[PDB]
């Protein structure tokens, strides 16, 4: 369960990443 | 901006959120995420209604 | 387990499929993210089924 959540925020850091990376991209 | 979505995530903890999705889809792991997802946050936007 | 979830996201694209809708949120910056990911959502789910 902890795992799980541990996942989850790994994941989702590396998405805000991503966004951010495509956020420049664009303007 | 670049600047003012960094700041968007920040005060809305929209990583928080992100989190929180990623746990119940994998919990889940529906045949159909999107519907999944529709229904998960429609059931977080009626809390933060009422 | 974890990697029955790590799969499932791979499998799934689940990573890009969330990006894109953070990047939609971020663009709108809504003053109700839930209710904007929700509409974002039911769209896409309209094009699954
Ligand atoms: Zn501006
Ligand atoms: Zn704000
Ligand atoms: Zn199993
Ligand atoms: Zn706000
Ligand atoms: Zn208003």
């Amino acid at each position: 369960d902890e795992a799980q959540e541990e996942l989850a925020w790994k994941i989702a850091k590396m998405i805000v990443s991503d966004v951010m990376q495509q956020a420049q991209y664009d303007q | 901006s670049l600047r003012e979505c960094e700041l968007y995530v920040q005060k809305h903890n929209i990583q928080a959120l992100l989190k929180d999705s990623i746990v119940q889809l994998c919990t889940a792991r529906p045949e159909r995420p999107m519907a999944f997802l529709r229904e998960y946050f429609e059931k977080l936007e009626k809390e933060e209604a009422k």
